[PDB]
């Protein structure tokens, strides 16, 4: 009966040990802007589910400041990884078969557990924020639209961008926006 | 290349 | 082919010709495009009234960018969507002609840079919802029948990048983050 | 669909990309002929290429009050690899799609809205017209280069309300003095 | 082969039997046109049908000194059942005859022929349309998808490599519109 | 070779 | 629909 | 889902 | 080698 | 019932 609005937010620009892979100052500004935008949409968000990676945790802290009273939830399922071998293959980055073997199962589990039509027990349209990472979100988008998942690398997502998926109670999926950063000043938009 | 209506089994 | 092509597909603003809100939307889209700090090569636009109006408003913020009209980018029915929508059922003749035309648009405008192109290009294509979504599905080599699995707001910016080796990246789809939420529409 | 459509496909006159002096004289001869046919033409659709627009202007001088329309669909191109055989494949890939779109949108039986017979003038280019003709007759399109059209020529297609197609003239330039007939 | 063959297939003018008065006028205009092209014609091959002989005589006055030749092969008939839609025997008989006409008259130049030839073939609607479909290697059953005015000029070019170009079909631009007929 | 009567749809 | 270069048997 | 590198005929 | 009775299209 | 030596992708 309900429709689910899924807002996938990519972590802001960060420093490239994971613990020391924290947001850059520009990343802080980007997350600040994203929080401003989310707060200005006038929506009552149900949850902020976020990856357990440092940069996702920090982007979540900043965004959560603008959405007081929104439940926060941590997940290992949403951590960044290598979902499937991309086609066409990209040569600078080429993970080992083990990374596909592990991360594909984990990220596919994430897609199946979080991307679905509302449960029949659901009362009203939901508005949910998912703060995670580039590869994860791109794979989620390919899977949700039932496009070949090997094409996740055909997408590109700016830091702090908002990707809006809509799942109607009949299971149909609409991608209403991908990589939205129009709310950021152009000089502060990054992909890395 | 054809849409599956039961992708989420729901 | 050494240059990269940046294609900005803009959906026509809200219409009944443009509504008052639609004209405001085109104003916002033009402001954003001009504030990106890019030197645009051309504005290719559908020859439909609302496309001409959106182009007129946007062009004021990008004076001196060549403008081009085309019938190829006019709105139409590219192919039967999958899954079916039972609120919109054009006839076979419409798919037959409009698909040929929209596919011609895709082939003529979406490609890697010509060998003679020396510098990266930034190009604006102002057209329509179905055309843009079909263009997007084809450029990414996704099943075109899924063009209706996408949704585009009025005046939104869709950023496509074509690398000189033929690789295609969808940098953004339906971007309207530059408009006040209360001014965003799909119809 | 109770009306019949008469389609007059005119090839652009000689050009260099403006018309040559001879090309303009050719366009004048074509316009005189069209005006002397004793027909009331509904529209003039023309390619947006320079020479097509110039030939259209010249012809339009003799057809006062006839609606004029420009299209990118009718611009010259390489529709398919001719058989028997040289452009690059990218050109076939782009131009074939566009020329086929032109054919599908402009060559068809009369629409239900059309009650009376129409006479329509299409000013384009050699390859476009020849491809249109091969398609309209349901002849193998790969043979479009087995046809040849002089500059300023008139090709008369008739599409009957039941979808049947008759080619009544192809490449007619008998109205031009032989010393002013050219193919390039 | 070294030379190129230029073939002018001309439909007999309007007739009743013999030519109508308008038919005679049409044949006169066609002869005028051919004489005004500035070509030295090699031969005039014509069907042996009354109307073909009449159009040939009229045209011939304007091209005197051009060899004249008669053929029964070029006589009118029904070559094939057209697609889209005469007893089966007429297709059976006339198809063989018109196919023979096509094979004997439409081909690349003989190797001995040194200079380009320009030949006029005065015959009939069905024969010419079938000839054109065959020469272009288009489906012959589509011969009825073409239409030819009385006295019209159809120009075929056969290059010494056997490739064929159709330059004009049913040309009557040299006639005043009020004198153009198809029957 | 065989005419398609629905070449333009519209049949 | 392949062009036959020997249609007239004179190649 | 397997990419054609000659999709635009400019490879 | 079997005789066709409609050889002349007149059966 | 054959053992896969690369079950964990680490050979
Ligand atoms: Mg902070
Ligand atoms: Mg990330
Ligand atoms: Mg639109
Ligand atoms: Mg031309
Ligand atoms: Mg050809
Ligand atoms: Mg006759
Ligand atoms: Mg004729």
């Amino acid at each position: 009966k309900a429709t689910r609005h899924i807002f996938l937010i990519r972590a802001s620009q960060y420093h490239v040990l994971e613990k020391d892979r924290t947001l850059t100052p520009l990343g802080r500004e980007q997350a600040e802007l994203t929080g401003l935008r989310l707060a200005s949409l006038g929506l009552k968000f149900n949850k902020i589910v976020h990856s357990s990676m440092t940069r996702a945790i920090e982007t979540t802290d900043i965004i959560s400041r603008h959405l007081p009273g929104v439940c926060k939830v941590s997940t290992d399922l949403l951590r960044e990884g290598a979902p499937i071998e991309p086609d066409p293959p990209v040569s600078h980055w080429k993970p080992e078969a083990v990374q596909y073997y592990e991360d594909g199962a984990r990220i596919e589990a994430a897609f199946r557990n979080y991307i679905h039509r509302a449960d029949a027990r659901q009362e009203e349209d939901s508005y949910e924020i998912f703060i995670c990472h580039a590869n994860v979100i791109r794979y989620i988008v390919c899977r949700a639209l039932q496009f070949p998942p090997e094409g996740w690398l055909r997408l590109s997502l700016n830091n702090g961008s908002i990707t809006h998926l809509v799942i109607r109670p009949n299971g149909r999926v609409a991608l209403r926006t991908l990589g939205d950063t129009g709310f950021m000043p152009p000089d502060k938009i990054t992909r890395s | 290349g054809v849409w599956d209506p039961n992708w989420d089994r729901r």
